[PDB]
């Protein structure tokens, strides 16, 4: 149903992340959320260390 | 069948105007398969509709 690969890329970006954009925008959002996820996991590790 | 004017009686836009001999008869022996093939391959490569279709396919449709 896609007119072209550009529109299809935009649809993929919109499906994976709320913000529409290009492949670079997809990568940037995924990198930012990966950093946040790593920070949260390190926070869990810090909770374990603190309760220790 | 005579042209009272000079070389201006010929039509430069004719289909075979490039192959009309005036005094360069040494070029007749150069009309072999390879040279004609290269000339026409160059023309087909320079064809405009196919080039526009290529642009549309590879840039628009394929991103």
């Amino acid at each position: 149903g896609f007119q072209n690969l550009s529109e299809f890329v935009t649809l993929i970006v919109q499906a994976v992340t709320g913000a529409p954009g290009g492949l670079t925008d997809l990568q940037a959002f995924l990198t930012e959320r990966w950093g946040d996820l790593a920070d949260a996991f390190q926070a869990v590790a810090n909770l374990i260390d603190a309760i220790a | 069948m005579t042209m009272p004017n000079g070389s201006g009686g010929l039509d430069p836009g004719a289909w075979l105007s490039h192959w009309v001999n005036q005094a360069d008869l040494s070029s007749l022996a150069g009309r072999t398969e390879d040279e004609v093939r290269a000339y026409f391959e160059n023309l087909v490569q320079a064809d405009s509709g196919w080039g526009d279709a290529s642009n549309t396919f590879f840039n628009l449709i394929l991103g």
